[PDB]
Formats: structure tokens, C-alpha cells, sequence
């Protein structure tokens, strides 16, 4: 349903969601640099960008009860981000202690202890707890296994409430099993062949599903009572599913719904069922589902425009001819951009500024007249749809609709 | 008509450059970073997918 | 606020430039001032020695480029 | 009508300002008051200044550095009873602690722009105390329990 | 121990220490907190270690107070009988301050065990 | 001839003496300077000097700089300049000569004190008991 | 201030006079200074006192 | 044996055997910290080397907020030995908050302003302008000489709190307490970034190499 | 007070008694029906002169504006009038 796109040079490596019982469900993202994003969850724009006081950030991770936030920073730092009081606030709470690894994955038990995995191979485990006279220090620095002709570096670790353990996953495929308290290896696995990147599990921890760089996705088990009477993992079914990659996972379950959701470096988001792993049948997505289309054509001149991002191609049939190209650097995260009927007057959207030119075919190109349209090109466009072949009409991300070259509606209960 | 258009284009896109002894930076619309926060820091995003097409694997 | 600069333009000329010349020559000379320079450089970079710390910040990134360089040692 | 608690002097000193609630704080800096229209705009309500003395200093730095449920503090909000009205407080605490009797307490985020708006032009209508025996008296109050409550 | 600021972590007092055994091969310290104020006066410590173990912690922290005018790291470790079974004297010492040499054999671990001192404030 | 004893004294002597030398010396600023500027209009034309609004001649200097409304023994200045240089210039060549002396000194007495030793200098791993 | 200080020169604190003297000509330091008007180097007896 | 005025009326130059930064004595006849005083009227120097806005000052800055007869706040008040001379500037008629949170150079603090009239102490947090409220009203300037990492949080919630319109910020910044293994233009941008996003519009900003190494300040104004 | 705020609402609202005012005024209410008269005469002359009558045997804005008023505003007897009760 709904897309919020960033243009040029801009990414994302982390986000989570943050749903306290009774308010607005928010997204807090990462880009490539120090600033959780908080977005809204209204019109597709950024509320809140905390610039946060420490390093780059490499990893988000919410808090149980969501009032508490971790990232890693990249200088060495894990810091706290207190966010209650609704939306907008975010503060910084403290950060904990320091050290000379890249952070790069974090995860929460509880409100209490923070585990975070480092870029040296090691998984430190700090608590902040408030009331206790450990806030800010870390407790063990549990050591995974190196190797010599490359620097081991641990990817991803999450926590395992019902068998109270860490799974973590490295650079060598070795997904590891520590025990929490008295803070060592329960059991090990050499099981994947490359980068292990995610993993996840579900609800009461009978299972934990692993996926890297090579693409096997693999689901270790802990299903039969004997196994959960000495709580230890088998490593019980495999699968392949990818062409190239897998750089993200996750895991869903209800009393009418159960299934993983895994994305990678080929673009698709493949679907299994999460308690039938070796049984279920899978769905793979098509790559693009463009309910935000992103090509339009018109039927004077027989002409065909593609707006890719930032960028608007327009051509025309007969052979063909690749007509034009035109670029825009003031425009940077694009949106619809419709042609009239009439090879003239293009509006190209954008939700901070919108502009409008008009078109002279001199045959095997076009030329393009930029017209300055002020009040369009401070209002915010989610949809421009030309009514007339001069007049076009323009919806808002504040739920109005104008005219350019006015509208009321209705309001609807909440 | 080989290089003065993309020259022209960096002379300017580009931040000013040290006259006399010191230098001057720009300062950008604020109207433009208000709605997409960050720049992808490249320096170390190059890192992670270096990494990760590294020719230890294939 | 009228700045008349018929005659007012020649005496302030006259006099900033007669006071720029006399704070110039407060300063000692800028032909001597090579000497007194390099004592000052060598004077600082024996007193306050930043240069252990840009070694130390040096190792400090060294030490946090992932390593796709072999370690073979 | 305006109802703001700004403890500045030695105690507590309301504001009665020419003015309206929240909404009116939301369009105070729209307004842009800042001058003579402040100037002309805000007046006194009443200031509690009990003594310059040690003792009246330590309880007036107990109340707006912790719980403000200071003798004077109470005293001077129970002389407006004739609707027990929304006020407008600085500190959160402070304020959760005012809600507590008989009022409704406010303190978001234009707060502080009034807050500015009388730390400005504060001393010259509010009080009458000149401006150099407030800056004196500001000193006075920080060598002594500034520095003797929290240091040791 | 709330006035203990900062101590170490496991890994941290492990590598600490053993170059703190180093140190103690190669004869480039010393040990006992009036002998490390002495040496921090007169300006030749690298950085100071200290037991946070004894009775007062007060016999230590009164060179924080010039070893932060002097600029130098320091840092805490919670076991006086680990410092001096690792310092190399059968009684439990309190503190140890690493004496400069750039011309060492130990240079570069003492150097990014001052790193990892001076990071953590 | 001395001692370890002697030199160190006179090595803090002279190194308190260099200390607060240098605190009554001045040294010169360098490094960088920056200007922020809206965006057009000030890269077309480049921000001067005289933004400033100060002299043309008098800006190169990282000292004082005074502007047009505040602006409007010959030789024995600068040799006492330069002397007072060279003279926290021979405390400091002084201060490194006396840090050897007591350097090799100090080694040389501490040679002949204990340990299972051997030229290699280092000593057999056994704590002093 | 003075707790900045060692053992050392707590001890010496007072003779500091004769201390620099002894120091730059070749003599011995000594090893009471202010101290030595307490209670308990005056009950000592010998070179006891001084240890 | 000369004084010679500078930029900002209150700092000047004493030439003659040797140059050197000065400014004036509001407590006569006595150092604070142990440096040299000039009396041609009695003056008393401070080094670069020790103080941070003294070697911005000797680096040049262009339109210094720190006025002679306004109100500046210190906040990241060292033991003595800025404030003195802040203080001095800024002279009788106007007042300095001197702000700290450790309290063990709240004794030197403490003991400095009872001999000058014109430094106020705070001791409480620079964390907290709702707590050192009730003291302080409508400041002229604000310099920061904060070591914490949030120092923009920092002197953001305490000018928009403190500072009246068109006040200026001026801030000691340092590279390594905020962001090491990245080098110093990168950190000072990423730090005046967060600035204009503070909406402090940032004027100017210089790096103070050969006296003290990696820092930054950054002069602004204040746009409420 | 509240009718003083109401006198310089309206004469706000008329811009988007004087004897009597001052009769009750002399008879910071006082500032404010200074400041209220003030304000009514920048957006009426015997009463001015009286109201001057009136104000001079009494702060900073209103007789900043009442200034303005009076120059808004025989002469030499009123300066007379005025001068007199000021020394």
C-alpha cells in the first residue's frame, strides 16, 4: 500500500517498528549516516531526525516494552535512546562503555541486558538497568571462533527467551549457541559455507532459522520434549530457495497465520510457511507489484514516458526512436509524473517540490520548457491526474485537493 | 563540447574553494534536507558491500 | 550616516593608512620572521607533542577496515 | 487571563498577563511580542518574597529543584480560587507536583517562549526591584544554596 | 565501590594485565601509589593503573585529581592481589604507572593498551 | 662524577624553569579558517578580506585584526625576541641532554642490583620475593 | 594540595632547605624535616627515628 | 611595556619586550592560576595553551559575542582559569553564569567567584536548565566548553531556554570526545550539521591548530 | 483593568470619555488607563488638555505617547500649564 522513497544517496540497513498498547505504530529507520529517522506513519515524511551524539550507526534494536532503543555506532559505542511521549520525542539516555570494535548487531532479552555483536568476532553483553548499580557496563565478552586468513566478524545475534540463550551468527557460517548466564558456549554449528547475515526464530523458541551470504536457509530444531529436556539444537532441515543472496530475514506466527519472510541481493521477497518448513509450499514475490506505477503513455504522438528514479525517459512508436532523457537534480526522491492529453504539459512529482514543463516535438527529439508554477511548486503531491488539457488537479499530503491552472471533501471518522 | 559541459557542471555543483588563506564552505537550503535526513556515508557502506562481495567467496 | 567623502575620504585614507603603517611597524620584521618561526615550530613540536597522538588515532583507524587484507602473518 | 508560576526573585511570582491559555502561547511568538508590546502586555499578579534570608533561599531551592510543594509556593497558589484554571509551569516535575490540588497544570514546549518572553522583562514591571539588586540577590542565592545544598 | 570510575572489563583487565607482566619483564615500571605520584609529577608515566580492592579507596583517588591536570590515562582493575602477582612482588600492590621508552620491545601493545585506556574517558 | 640524585634535581629545576618560560612566550596561530556563506552570490563572487571590514594589507596576520572604525626600539625588539628564543630553544636542547644523562645514569645504577640477568638487556621471570 | 603529595615529601616537608643544599653539593638528605616534632620520632631512640 | 587594544573591547595586546595576549584585572592584585601580571593599570595575561577561547582569540575570529557591558554563560566552566578572564571582559556592569557539573573543581569555582563579584556559579548539571532555572534570566551569549559527546543537545536546550534572539553561540568542540577514528573537517561538519538543524546559523568555524591539537570552534547566531 | 484591556482591544479593533477616564484613573490600573488614553488619542483637545493637567501631577511608553499625543496636538499656555507642573 504504501511507499515513503528517499532519492539519490540514501539507504537503509536497519528499522524496526515501535507499537506501545494504544498510540501510533512508528517506524524508526536508519540511512548510512548518524541520524535515526523517525518516520511518520501519515504522508510518507520524515518527523524526526535524531542526529545521534555517537559514530555512524550500524544497527537498531527496540526495547521490550518500546519505551528504550539501541544502536551500535561505529567508533565503538552502543548508545541508548529513551522514546516516550509519543511521537516526535527521542532522546538520548546514555551510552554505555566503550571499546575498538565496530558495533554491529544488537538485540535486547528485556528491558535489562543488552547483547550486541562486534566486529572483532567477539559478542559483548552489556546491562542498563535502571536502579542497579551496573548501568553502563558490560559483563562478558564471549569470543567466537576466528580464523587466520580473514578477519571474523560477527553479523547477526539475537536472544532465545524460552532456553535462555544467544544464537549468533559470523563470517565463517559458524552459527553458535551461548548460554546467557555463566555466559559460554552451549553448542556450536559449522552449518552454513559463507557470511551467515540473519536469523530469526518464533514465539517460543522450537526453532531458529538461519540464512547467508550463500543463500541456504536453514532451520535448526529443538522440537521433540527430549531435546528441550536437555535444550539442545538439532540441525534439522535445509533449503534452498535464492539465486544470489540473502541479506534479511524474518518470522510471524498467530493462531491463524505462520510464516518467514526473506529478502536478498536479487530483489524478491520469498514467503514460507514457519512451523512446516520441510513441508510447506513457498511463494516467491515478482520482483515489482507497481500498485505506485511508475510508467505512463498517451496516444497523441503515440508516445510512451518512463520516470525512473530522478529521471524521466520519454520515447515514441511507429520501429521506435528513444526519444529524449531528462535528468533533475533539484528533484531527488521522485513520484508520479503524468503527461497531459496533449504532448505538452508534464507535471513531475515530488512531495517537497513539483514542477511542470511543456513540450516542443521538433521531430527525432523533443525540447523541454521548464514553467514556473509557484504554488504548485510549494504544495506537496501524492497525485497529479490532468483533468483538462491546461488545468490539472493536484491531491496533498496534508488530505487536501487543489487546481492548478480550491476542492472540498468530506471528513471521515477516525 | 567534449568536457567544458561536464567541467561547468562541477564548477557549479561543487563547494568554493580556499581564496586568499582560508576557505569557504556553502550552506544549503534547508528546505531540501527536511524530508530525506541523511547522506549514505559511502566510506564505510563501500566497506559492508566490499565485504560481501569479497573474493574469498566467489 | 552621511559619509561625504569629498574631504572625509582623503582624511580617513590619510589616517588609515598612517595607523595601518604604525601598527605594521608594531611587528618586529618580516624578514627576520623566518628564524623566529622555525624556533617557534621546533620549540612546539618538542613541547606539545601532538604527534603521538596522530600516530595513536592513525593505529585507531588502522585498526577497524574489516580485514579483507590478508592477515597471513 | 494568564497563570504562569515564574520563580525568580527569592520565591514565587505569578504572572497576569493581557492574554490567553496555550493557543494564545502558540501564537505569542507568532505575535513576535519580544518589545514594548510585552513590555505593555504582562503585569504583575503577586510575588512571594518572603526574606533575602538563608533560610527563605533554601526553601525556595527545595521547591524549584525538586518537589514544589514549598509553604510560600502553596500559599501563593491559593489566592486565585475563582475557577482553578490550566497554568502554565517551566519544569515537569514541578509541574506534575502543582497537579496535585485543585488546578489544572500545563507546561509544553511555548511555555518556554513565554518563559523568555518574562525572563526579558521580567525585572522592570513584575517585582519593582531594580535590575542590579535582582542580579545581586541572584548571586547571593547561588553562593549560598547552589552551592551548599548540592555541593557539601 | 560508586567512586570507583573507570574500571575495567574482563578482556580489558586481561590484556592490561599481561602487558603489565611485560612491563615487569622488561623493567619499565613503577609500582606503589607514592612511587606513581612521584613519576607523575615528574612527567615520565604513560598511564597509570590502580586496584579498586582497598579498605579506603581514598589511599588511590588522589592521583586522578593530578593525573586528569597532567592529562594521562587511568584506569581502574578490581583485584590489588592480581596487580601484584601480575607487577611481580608477593605483597598486593595498589597502583603501577608504565614508564616512557620509545625505545622499547613492547612499544606498539603499550600503546594500543593506552588507546583502549584513553577511549573510555 | 655526579649522581642520578643530583642530575634529577637539576633536570627538574631546568624543566620548570622551561615551563614557565614557554608560559610567558607566544607562538603564532596557523591551520585554517572557514567562513559559512548562503549558498548563491557567495561562490559567484568569493568572499574576500573585506568581509572583514578591515584593511587589505592586514589580514594575512592570525593575531589582531583591526577593523576601519577601531583603526581610524627599532632593532632592539627584535633581538630580544630572537635571544629570548634561542634561550627557550637552549633550555630545551639542555632539558634533553640532562633526560640522557639521567637516562644513562640511572640505567647503570640499576645494572648492579639484583636478578638472574644477561646480555643479550633482560632478566630471568622470577618475582622479587 | 598536600594530599597530592608522597610519602617522600611528606616526609621531608620541612627541612626542604637543607634538603636542596645536600641535593647540589654532595652530601646526604635528610630525613625528618617537620616531622620530626611529633609524638613518635621523639619516642623512638638511634636511627629509629629516622625509620 | 605597551597595551595595544584588540577586536572585542576588553582583550588587548601588550607589546614591547615581548608580545603577548592580556586583558584587565576586575580583582586587583592577585593571579588566579599562577600567570603573569602586566601593570602600565594592572593587567594579567593568559596563554592559549591552557584555555580554549584564549586560542580561538589568537587564531582570529571575526564577530565575537563577548561584549563589555552584556551577559555571557560559561557552561563547561573549567577550574578558574577561562572564566577569570571571561569575567574580565566582560567587566562590572555585566555578569557571567559560570555553569559545572563535577564538583570537585566546584570548590575552585566556588572559591574564585566569592573574590569576583561578577562570575555567579552554578553547580549543577549542564544537563538541566529546568533545574538551574530561577537564577538565570536572558543571557546575551553562550560558550560551551563541554567534553560530553551531546554537546549540541547540550547547548541547544540551554539557549533556547537562556539565550534571548540574536545571541551568540560560541563552542569549544572536540574531535575525540565525540567521534573518534574519523577525522576533524568530517567531525565538524557532521557537528555543524547538527547545529543548522538546531537552527544556531552557524557563522564560522576554525580549527586552532598549533596551540592545542584537534578541536574547533564554531562562532554562530542565535535565530529563534 | 479588564475595562482597560477591553478600551485597548477595541481601539485595536477600531484601527484594524477622557476626563471621566482620568477622574477614575487618578481616583498599575493607573499605567494602564495612561497607556489606554494614549493609545486612544494615537489612533479631542480641551479634554487632551486636561488629561495633561491630569497625567503631569503623576510610566516610561505612556508618557513616551502621551508626548506623541501632545505633539499631535494658547500653545504657549498649555507648554506653560505643562513645563510648570513638571518643575
Amino acid at each position: 500500500e504504501m511507499v515513503i522513497e528517499g532519492g539519490k544517496d540514501r539507504s537503509i540497513e536497519g528499522l524496526c517498528w515501535s507499537n506501545v498498547n494504544g498510540e501510533s505504530l512508528r517506524l524508526f529507520s536508519i540511512g548510512g549516516s548518524t541520524v535515526v529517522t523517525e518516520w511518520d506513519l501519515a504522508t510518507g515524511l520524515p518527523l524526526r531526525n535524531y542526529d545521534c551524539n555517537s559514530g555512524v550507526i550500524w544497527s537498531i534494536s527496540i526495547n521490550d516494552s518500546q519505551d528504550k532503543l539501541s544502536v551500535g555506532c561505529d567508533n565503538g559505542t552502543v548508545v541508548l535512546i529513551d522514546i516516550s511521549g509519543g511521537p516526535g520525542v527521542l532522546e538520548h539516555d546514555t551510552i554505555l562503555m566503550r571499546q575498538e570494535a565496530r558495533v554491529l548487531t544488537l538485540a535486547w532479552k528485556k528491558d535489562d541486558f543488552v547483547i550486541g555483536g562486534c566486529s572483532d568476532g567477539r559478542i559483548r553483553i552489556w546491562s542498563a538497568q535502571k536502579n542497579d548499580e551496573n548501568m553502563g557496563r558490560l559483563l562478558h565478552t564471549m569470543k567466537v571462533d576466528k580464523a587466520k586468513k580473514e578477519s571474523t566478524l560477527v553479523w547477526s545475534v539475537i536472544y532465545l527467551p524460552r532456553t535462555d540463550q544467544i544464537a549468533s551468527g559470523d563470517s565463517t557460517g559458524s552459527i553458535k549457541f551461548w548460554d546467557f548466564q555463566f555466559a559460554t558456549l552451549n553448542q556450536s554449528f559449522k552449518a552454513h559455507d559463507a557470511d551467515v547475515l540473519c536469523l530469526t526464530t518464533d514465539t517460543d523458541n522450537n526453532y531458529v532459522f538461519s540464512a547467508g551470504v550463500d543463500r541456504k536457509i536453514f532451520q535448526f530444531s529443538q522440537n521433540t520434549n527430549k531435546s528441550q529436556k536437555n535444550n539442545r539444537w538439532v540441525n534439522s532441515s535445509n533449503r534452498l530457495l535464492h539465486g544470489n543472496d540473502i541479506r534479511a530475514i524474518c518470522a510471524y506466527q498467530s493462531k491463524g497465520a505462520d510464516f518467514l519472510v526473506s529478502g536478498g541481493v536479487e530483489k524478491t521477497l520469498v514467503i514460507n510457511s514457519l512451523t512446516s518448513f520441510s513441508n510447506g509450499n513457498y511463494r516467491k514475490m515478482p520482483t515489482v507489484e507497481p500498485y505506485s506505477k511508475n510508467v505512463l503513455v498517451n496516444k497523441e504522438q503515440r508516445l510512451v514516458v518512463s520516470w525512473s528514479e530522478s529521471t524521466v525517459k520519454i520515447w515514441t512508436m511507429g520501429n521506435y526512436k528513444l526519444v529524449c532523457k531528462l535528468t533533475l537534480k533539484d528533484d531527488q526522491n521522485i513520484s508520479t509524473c503524468s503527461l497531459s492529453p496533449d504532448g505538452q504539459v508534464l507535471v513531475v512529482g515530488r512531495p517537497s517540490t513539483t514542477k511542470v514543463f511543456h513540450l516542443q516535438p521538433v521531430g527525432n527529439k523533443l525540447k523541454v520548457t521548464k514553467l514556473d508554477n509557484d504554488l504548485l511548486l510549494r504544495t506537496s503531491t501524492k497525485l497529479v491526474k490532468f483533468i483538462d488539457n491546461s488545468k490539472i488537479v493536484i491531491c496533498s499530503c496534508e488530505d487536501d485537493v487543489f487546481i492548478v491552472d480550491e476542492v472540498e471533501l468530506l471528513e471521515v471518522t477516525s | 563540447i567534449k568536457t567544458k559541459k561536464r567541467k561547468t557542471l562541477k564548477n557549479l555543483r561543487k563547494d568554493s574553494v580556499k581564496r586568499g588563506k582560508f576557505r569557504v564552505q556553502l550552506l544549503s537550503t534547508t528546505q531540501d534536507s527536511k524530508t530525506l535526513p541523511p547522506k549514505k556515508e559511502s566510506s564505510i557502506i563501500r566497506s559492508k558491500d566490499r565485504w560481501l562481495n569479497r573474493k574469498a567467496l566467489n | 550616516e552621511g559619509t561625504l567623502t569629498d574631504h572625509e575620504r582623503k582624511y580617513l585614507n590619510k589616517l588609515i593608512k598612517r595607523n595601518s603603517q604604525n601598527l605594521r611597524s608594531w611587528d618586529l620584521e618580516e624578514e627576520v620572521r623566518d628564524e623566529l618561526e622555525d624556533i617557534q615550530q621546533s620549540i612546539l613540536k618538542d613541547t606539545v607533542s601532538t604527534a603521538n597522538t596522530d600516530r595513536s588515532k592513525r593505529r585507531r583507524f588502522k585498526r577497524k577496515q574489516f580485514k579483507e587484507d590478508i592477515k597471513e602473518s | 487571563y494568564v497563570l504562569t508560576e515564574t520563580s525568580a526573585g527569592y520565591a514565587l511570582l505569578k504572572a497576569s498577563d493581557k492574554k490567553i491559555y496555550k493557543s494564545s502561547s502558540l501564537i505569542q511568538d507568532l505575535d513576535s511580542s519580544d518589545k514594548v508590546l510585552k513590555e505593555f502586555k504582562i503585569a504583575a499578579f503577586s510575588k512571594f518574597n518572603s526574606a533575602a534570608n538563608a533560610l527563605e533561599e533554601a526553601n525556595s531551592i527545595i521547591e524549584g529543584k525538586v518537589s514544589s510543594q514549598l509553604e510560600k509556593l502553596l500559599e501563593e497558589i491559593k489566592k486565585d480560587k475563582k475557577s482553578t484554571l490550566i497554568v502554565s509551569e517551566t519544569k515537569l516535575a514541578n509541574a506534575i507536583n502543582k497537579l496535585g490540588l485543585n488546578f489544572n497544570v500545563v507546561s509544553d514546549a511555548v511555555t518556554l517562549d513565554i518563559y523568555r518572553a518574562i525572563k526579558e522583562y521580567l525585572p522592570e514591571l513584575l517585582p519593582g526591584m531594580s535590575d542590579n539588586d535582582l542580579s545581586k540577590m541572584s548571586l547571593g542565592l547561588a553562593h549560598s544554596i547552589g552551592r551548599h545544598k548540592l555541593k557539601f | 565501590n560508586p567512586k570507583a570510575f573507570p574500571l575495567a572489563d574482563a578482556a580489558l583487565t586481561q590484556q592490561i594485565l599481561d602487558v603489565v607482566q611485560q612491563a615487569a619483564n622488561l623493567r619499565q615500571l613503577k609500582k606503589g601509589a607514592n612511587e606513581a605520584t612521584k613519576t607523575l609529577n615528574r612527567g615520565i608515566s604513560e598511564f597509570i593503573i590502580m586496584a579498586a580492592d582497598c579498605e579506603p579507596i581514598e589511599i588511590l583517588l588522589h592521583l586522578p585529581l593530578l593525573c586528569e591536570d597532567k592529562n594521562v590515562p587511568y584506569v581502574f582493575v578490581p583485584s590489588r592481589v592480581a596487580l601484584g602477582r601480575a607487577c611481580g612482588v608477593s605483597r598486593p600492590v595498589i597502583a603501577a604507572s608504565i614508564t616512557t621508552n620509545d625505545a622499547s620491545a613492547i612499544k606498539t601493545q603499550i600503546y594500543a593498551v593506552k588507546d583502549k585506556i584513553e577511549t573510555l574517558l | 662524577t655526579q649522581d642520578s640524585n643530583y642530575v634529577r634535581t637539576l633536570r627538574q629545576i631546568e624543566l620548570k624553569k622551561l615551563e614557565k618560560g614557554a608560559k610567558q612566550l607566544m607562538f603564532k596561530s596557523s591551520g585554517n579558517h572557514t567562513i559559512f556563506v548562503d549558498s548563491r552570490e557567495k561562490m559567484n563572487e568569493f568572499t574576500p578580506e573585506k568581509f572583514f571590514n578591515t584593511t587589505s594589507e592586514m589580514v594575512n596576520r592570525s593575531e589582531n585584526r583591526l577593523t576601519k572604525d577601531q583603526l581610524a626600539p627599532k632593532e632592539s625588539l627584535d633581538k630580544k625576541k630572537l635571544k629570548k628564543f634561542k634561550q627557550v630553544k637552549q633550555h630545551l636542547q639542555r632539558e634533553t641532554q640532562l633526560k640522557q644523562v639521567q637516562q644513562r645514569m640511572d640505567a647503570q645504577r640499576e645494572l648492579l642490583k639484583k636478578g638472574s640477568k644477561k646480555k643479550i638487556f633482560k632478566w630471568k621471570k622470577q618475582r622479587k620475593r | 594540595s598536600l594530599a597530592k603529595s608522597p610519602a617522600s615529601t611528606i616526609q621531608i616537608l620541612g627541612a626542604e632547605k637543607a634538603l636542596f643544599r645536600a641535593l647540589k653539593t654532595k652530601h646526604d638528605t635528610p630525613k625528618y624535616g617537620l616531622l620530626y616534632h611529633a609524638s613518635l620520632v621523639g619516642q623512638a631512640t638511634g636511627k629509629n627515628k629516622g625509620k | 611595556v605597551v597595551i595595544e587594544p584588540h577586536r572585542h573591547a576588553g582583550v588587548y595586546i601588550a607589546r614591547g619586550k615581548e608580545d603577548l595576549l592580556v586583558t584587565k584585572n576586575m580583582a586587583p592584585g592577585e593571579s588566579v592560576y599562577g600567570e603573569k601580571r602586566i601593570s602600565v593599570v594592572e593587567y594579567r595575561v593568559w596563554n592559549p595553551f591552557r584555555s580554549k577561547l584564549a586560542a580561538g582569540i589568537m587564531g582570529g575570529l571575526d564577530e565575537l559575542f563577548i561584549a563589555p557591558g552584556k551577559k555571557v554563560l560559561y557552561l563547561g566552566a573549567a577550574s578558574g582559569t577561562s572564566v577569570s578572564h571571561v569575567s574580565d571582559v566582560v567587566g562590572p556592569e555585566g555578569v557571567v553564569y559560570a555553569v559545572e557539573f563535577s564538583h570537585r573543581p566546584g570548590r575552585e569555582l566556588i572559591s574564585m567567584a566569592k573574590k569576583r563579584p561578577n562570575i555567579i556559579p552554578i553547580i549543577e548539571d549542564a544537563r538541566h536548565p529546568q533545574k538551574y532555572r530561577m537564577l538565570i534570566g536572558m543571557v546575551d551569549c553562550v560558550f560551551a566548553d563541554v567534553a560530553q559527546p551531546d554537546q549540541a543537545r547540550i547547548i541547544a536546550l540551554n539557549s533556547h531556554m537562556f539565550l534571548k534572539d540574536q545571541g551568540g553561540v560560541v563552542i569549544s568542540i572536540k574531535a575525540n570526545c565525540i567521534d573518534s577514528t574519523v577525522d576533524a573537517e568530517t567531525v565538524f561538519a557532521r557537528e555543524v550539521q547538527k547545529l543548522r538543524e538546531e537552527r544556531i546559523k552557524p557563522l564560522e568555524q576554525l580549527t586552532l591548530e598549533p596551540y592545542e591539537r584537534d578541536h574547533c570552534i564554531v562562532v554562530g547566531r542565535y535565530m529563534r | 483593568g479588564g475595562l482597560p484591556v477591553l478600551y485597548a482591544q477595541e481601539t485595536l479593533i477600531s484601527c484594524t470619555e477622557h476626563g471621566c477616564t482620568e477622574l477614575t484613573n487618578v481616583r498599575a490600573s493607573p499605567q494602564v488607563q495612561n497607556k489606554l488614553l494614549l493609545v486612544i488619542g494615537s489612533l479631542e483637545v480641551i479634554l487632551h488638555s486636561v488629561m495633561p493637567i491630569f497625567t503631569f501631577m503623576g510610566p516610561a511608553l505612556i508618557k513616551n505617547s502621551k508626548g506623541n499625543e501632545k505633539e499631535e496636538m494658547h500653545v504657549p499656555r498649555h507648554r506653560r500649564v505643562k513645563l510648570f507642573s513638571t518643575l
